[PDB]
């Protein structure tokens, strides 16, 4: 399976970095989903201590 | 399209996720289009059969 | 009397041959007609130049190149000019766009396109036109971006690369989680179409419509939502009691100016 690891030009812009070399995404689709969506306003909420699990 | 025409369970698992990380250096937001890119297109896909 | 008779005829006769050079300036004639529009005095009547300029950038959508060479010629010169020719323009595509004209909006969002690839047009009020054209994409909307996007994706991608990948996270969120028909689907398709063929079907400006040097230029930032002016009522003239005194200095001026 081809390896596609990207050079660099410069240190400067971040690790993760979206580069012209990628081919730019552009999914298309129809009209593209919907889900069994567990819509708010039933209720749910997220007792403030977790966190995104590492932020810091 | 042949576990469809046989009629079987429908599993799928995406692998291989340092790929994108290590290997494509995707930023986190168009790492989640990718990945649903590959969902919608194999989702389409089993629509179709 | 005489002066005022002369003042008349001066404007009937010089507006009428400024809109023909207007018209009739070419690429192969553009250092020409704009030598042209300069032996007429277009600063004497400022406004109805800026009103030959709209009239040809909207009217043409093939022409707004060629406006636009003749706007960068005079724009670099006397950027107040090539300015109101931008107020205008920004003035007839928030007209097009805030009432809902297609064509009026089109027409103005390729002159600021043109002016953005020429650089006279800055590229915040670019930004500003794509996000506000990308806000709540519809068929419309959409295609208004993605068509400016399709001659000014060079410009914006070349000075600020950051408009380019926004414009990609934008343009695909709100067409890849949202509901949109084949039109949007197909436009957003395009429109990677450009960004992937690394702008080589529209580059900046064709041969021609570039050839004012680095920073001789004038890229003047009037914005989208700022309350800015047509201040085309120039279009109609108005008698001169300095008509002698100004007439001499801007005489010189296009002598000092070539």
């Amino acid at each position: 399976p081809n390896v596609v690891f990207i050079k660099t030009e410069d240190p400067d812009l971040p690790a993760f970095y979206f580069d012209p070399l990628i081919n730019p995404i552009s999914h298309r689709h129809s009209v593209k989903s919907q889900e069994p969506l567990p819509d708010d306003d039933e209720e749910f909420e997220l007792p403030e201590f977790v966190e995104p699990f590492l932020k810091d | 399209k042949h576990a469809v025409q046989e009629r079987l369970a429908v599993t799928v698992c995406i692998n291989k996720i340092d790929r994108l990380i290590l290997e494509l250096k995707l930023p986190p937001t168009d790492a989640y289009y990718k990945l649903r890119h590959i969902v919608d297109e194999v989702n389409g896909l089993i629509s179709m059969y | 009397k005489n002066s005022l008779a002369y003042q008349r005829m001066s404007w009937e006769a010089l507006k009428k041959s400024i809109n023909g050079l207007i018209n009739k300036v070419n690429i192969s004639n553009i250092s020409i007609i704009i030598q042209e529009l300069l032996q007429e005095n277009i600063v004497r009547g400022r406004g109805l130049l800026s009103r030959s300029v709209l009239q040809a950038q909207s009217a043409s959508p093939i022409f707004t190149h060629v406006y636009a060479a003749l706007v960068a010629i005079i724009n670099s010169k006397f950027p107040q000019i090539g300015e109101l020719i931008l107020k205008r323009l920004i003035l007839n595509f928030r007209k097009g766009y805030r009432r809902n004209d297609k064509q009026l909006c089109l027409t103005a969002s390729k002159f600021v396109a043109h002016l953005i690839n020429q650089n006279v047009a800055h590229e915040v009020l670019c930004l500003e036109m794509l996000t506000l054209l990308l806000e709540r994409p519809t068929d419309d909307s959409v295609e208004v971006a993605i068509g400016f996007l399709k001659e000014c994706g060079l410009k914006l991608t070349q000075v600020s690369p950051r408009g380019i990948n926004a414009i990609f996270e934008r343009l695909r969120n709100i067409l890849h989680e949202s509901e949109i028909d084949k039109r949007v689907q197909y436009m957003i398709e395009v429109m990677f179409a450009v960004r992937k063929d690394g702008f080589k079907d529209h580059p900046i400006i064709l041969e021609g419509l570039d050839l004012v040097e680095e920073d001789d230029q004038f890229t003047h930032m009037l914005p989208l939502e700022d309350d800015y002016n047509p201040e085309d009522v120039l279009n109609v003239f108005k008698m001169d009691p300095n008509f002698m005194e100004n007439e001499e200095k801007y005489k010189a001026i296009k002598k000092e100016i070539l």
